[PDB]
């Protein structure tokens, strides 16, 4: 049946030694070879092991493969930035006659230092407001790591529901970037006072607020 | 040196039809055996189907078994991918791949794939074409620590992705950031394009963002403006 089980991520400092398993069954890994395959995502994998051990020639040495049983790892011996991918495990199931994959391991090359992220709030257009709808912007940059927590905030008071929020999205930078959307009617916009984006990063909390206010 | 290359991508409605193509060149086509793989955004490779060498024979993955069919011309050197009756969770990426051993896999020996394509996307949703609607982000007389003065552009509600944002016709290059859009549950996309300008020019200067949405051929310029405060 229908996967290869893989730890969801392996992470370690620059230099150690990390491994990745896969977890198969009697009908595929243990009656089949593994391949090991390096990706970074929605581009074109590269096959890093083949044949539970076999490398291609221009895979570094420090990648090596193992089988035994129904379980196959990679090792990673001597961890470096450029191993930040995913990478997948797969093999042919004898029985189902198909070639499977594993879910796959996002790898994370830990330290680099933490950045806060940069908040810029907007308030909904006039032009919006004339089409009887209502969009606040929270729009959130330059932070890692990619974890952040959006909050919407009403006067003393927590916003419901109406709130779109991205999973963060590394930049070109190798720091973050995500946008939160808080859709409303022109009238609760105007029934409040005041309105604020709260962004929680690595325990700090920034806080921008903006008011119907346009010339008051 | 092999090279794969993947064509037909498209966005269809549910119920519709493709057919990818995989070119090749750099090797004896008729020797390998081939595979279709594919990525929902998100998500990891999903393997869908195999063909022999001689095509004699072909397996397919339980989700896609009577809606695609694979086949080959190795007179052409080519690999299709007929999909029929498609259905939005087969969004993705699909790439070819070339199996490396000896033609097929069976209980003796299954090489998998050695080479792979770039990738083709393929875009199944109950959406139809959508233009967006523009709306200016202002500049905010709320002033802020530092030489900074953002405004910007909303792009709301549009299908299928994708957008193309310039400013002051693209002349203006210099402090933008347009980010990544996000797919509300309308099944409809968002963004928002900024710029951080030093705030002395704003009002000494004119904004305008030229939006562009080939898909449904949908072009607004909004002019950005400071409001009257």
């Amino acid at each position: 049946q229908s996967v290869l089980t893989q730890p969801p991520s392996a992470s370690g400092t620059p230099g150690q030694r990390v491994t990745i398993s896969c977890s198969g069954t009697s009908s595929n890994i243990g009656s089949s070879t593994v391949n090991w395959y390096q990706q970074l995502p929605g581009m074109a994998p590269k096959l890093l092991i083949y044949r539970d051990a076999m490398r291609p020639s221009g895979v570094p040495d420090r990648f090596s493969g193992s089988k035994s049983g129904a379980s196959a790892s990679l090792a990673i011996g001597g961890l470096q930035s450029e191993d930040e991918t995913d990478y997948y495990c797969a093999a042919w199931d004898v029985s189902l006659n198909a070639y499977v994959f594993g879910t796959g391991t996002k790898v994370t090359v830990l330290g680099q230092p933490k950045a806060n992220p940069t908040v810029t709030l907007f308030p909904p257009s006039s032009e919006e407001l004339q089409a009887n709808k209502a969009t606040l912007v929270c729009l959130i940059s330059d932070f890692y790591p990619g974890a952040v927590t959006v909050a919407w905030k009403a006067d003393g008071s927590p916003v419901k529901a109406g709130v779109e929020t991205t999973k963060p999205s590394k930049q070109s930078n190798n720091k973050y970037a995500a946008s939160s959307y808080l859709s409303l009617t022109p009238e609760q916009w105007k029934s409040h006072r005041s309105y604020s984006c709260q962004v929680t990063h690595e325990g700090s909390t920034v806080e921008k607020t903006v008011a119907p206010t346009e010339c008051s | 040196e092999v090279q794969l290359v993947q064509s037909g991508g498209g966005v269809v409605q549910p119920g519709r039809s493709l057919r990818l193509s995989c070119s090749s060149s750099g090797f004896i086509f008729s020797s390998y055996a081939m595979y279709w793989v594919r990525q929902a955004p998100g998500k990891g490779l999903e393997w869908v189907a195999i063909i022999w060498d001689d095509g004699s024979d072909q397996h397919y993955a339980d989700s896609v078994k009577g809606r695609f069919t694979i086949s080959r011309n190795d007179s052409k050197n080519t690999l299709f991918l007929q999909m029929d009756s498609l259905r939005p969770e087969d969004t993705g990426v699909y790439f070819c791949a070339r199996d490396g051993g000896h033609g097929f896999c069976s209980s003796a020996s299954c090489f998998g794939p050695d080479y792979w394509g770039q990738g083709t996307p393929v875009t199944v949703s109950s959406a139809s074409t959508k233009g967006p609607s523009v709306f200016p982000l202002a500049p905010s007389s709320k002033s802020t620590s530092g030489g900074t003065a953002a405004l910007g552009c909303l792009v709301k509600d549009y299908f299928p992705q994708p957008v193309t944002v310039s400013w002051n016709s693209g002349a203006l290059t210099s402090g933008v950031h347009t980010f990544p859009a996000v797919l509300q549950s309308s099944g409809l996309y968002s963004l928002s394009s900024v710029v951080t300008v030093p705030s002395s020019s704003l009002g000494t200067q004119t904004y305008i963002c030229n939006v562009n949405h080939k898909p449904s051929n949908t072009k607004v310029d909004k002019r950005v403006e400071p409001k009257s405060c």
